[PDB]
């Protein structure tokens, strides 16, 4: 936990990601919101909970400094190499280790938030490494996270 | 920057037990646990008499500690995930 002056002040603008209304304190509500908008659904007592972990002085809400003090216990990332691939296994369908060109096409511009067919197609581009229409999404991946 | 990754996960679940209501959950349930483990194996191998029936009433409480056990250690997992997800969205302002 030593945050650098730099990541002192790039967190500031972090809590106003949280701090919706800016009035220096983060609330339950607000976190529920963010939570939501992440496409999670909390309910009222884990809201609770998250904010109990971090609020020092016991009145309800996370200033920033308390915020700031959690920040400092967290900075430790891990690669997403494993995770992201499973991601592309949702859509193997004869679990192979391949998904076609041509549907990994139809995924990408019908589920979620969908990629136009300009982008599939660079994105197709590096991820075909063998130019056989077959996308070995492993390799895929540790190109992606190399 | 960060590229990929994301907030690494505390090596084995630790947290979140100022809750109170979990912690009174792991403390209840662990002492059953621990009770129905003692009187089920003293029902089965400190008796010179099975009793079927004895045995199946702590064989239910055995199981209903041991899942709430489970459910406690789950939404501490479900928790520090959630935790997670706000210290990654607040580590995009790093980039
Ligand atoms: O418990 C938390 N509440 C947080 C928040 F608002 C922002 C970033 C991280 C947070 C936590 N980590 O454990
Ligand atoms: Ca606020
Ligand atoms: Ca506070």
């Amino acid at each position: 936990a030593a945050l650098t002056e730099e990541q002192i002040a790039e967190f500031k603008e972090a809590f106003s990601l949280f701090d919706k209304d800016g009035d220096g304190t983060i609330t339950t509500k607000e976190l529920g919101t963010v939570m939501r908008s992440l496409g999670q659904n909390p309910t009222e007592a884990e809201l609770q909970d998250m904010i109990n972990e971090v609020d020092a002085d016991g009145n309800g809400t996370i200033d920033f400094p308390e915020f700031l003090t959690m920040m400092a216990r967290k900075m430790k990332d891990t690669d997403s190499e494993e995770e992201i691939r499973e991601a592309f296994r949702v859509f193997d369908k004869d679990g192979n280790g391949y998904i076609s060109a041509a549907e990994l096409r139809h995924v990408m511009t019908n589920l979620g938030e969908k990629l136009t067919d300009e982008e599939v197609d660079e994105m197709i581009r590096e991820a075909d490494i063998d130019g056989d229409g077959q996308v070995n999404y492993e390799e895929f991946v540790q190109m992606m996270t190399a | 920057g960060r590229k990929l990754e994301l907030t690494k996960a505390e090596k084995h679940v630790h947290a979140f037990m100022m809750d109170t209501q979990l912690t009174k959950r792991v403390k209840n349930a662990a002492a059953n646990v621990l009770r129905e483990t003692w009187l089920i194996y003293k029902n089965t191998k400190l008796v010179k008499k099975i009793d079927h029936a004895k045995v199946r009433k702590h064989q239910r409480k055995f199981l209903q500690a041991i899942h709430q056990l489970r459910s406690v250690k789950m939404e501490q997992r479900k928790l520090n995930d959630q935790a997670n997800t706000l210290v990654d969205l607040a580590k995009t302002q790093l980039e």
